[PDB]
């Protein structure tokens, strides 16, 4: 039961079945970056007061 | 607690003294149940500080 169970896991006694954890991770990484030439338009502009 | 009269009723005293405040609560320890480093964690050990 949530109560009858909770005495088991607290005390240390196996109550028969098992589990699985499942955790989420993040990391920091570094990249490199490589196009071919004139992969993009990119248009400029006007300014606006 | 003093001694009260005679040893003979003497149980029968403290059965009905203490038929209130033993069934109030727990003593205070439970560590018995406890395995180790369950009494380092901050939980389940209020008795820890």
């Amino acid at each position: 039961s949530p109560v009858a169970l909770y005495h088991q896991l607290k005390t240390g006694l196996h109550p028969g079945f098992g589990f699985t954890v499942v955790r989420q991770d993040r990391f920091v990484t570094e990249n490199v970056l490589f196009s071919e030439r004139a992969s993009e338009a990119y248009f400029l502009g006007q300014l606006q007061v | 607690a003093a001694p009260a009269g005679p040893g003979a009723d003497m149980q029968q005293r403290f059965l009905n003294a203490w038929r209130q405040r033993l069934a109030h609560g727990r003593v205070r320890w439970v560590a018995e149940c406890q395995m180790t480093a369950e009494q380092f964690m901050q939980p389940d050990n209020a008795n820890l500080a």
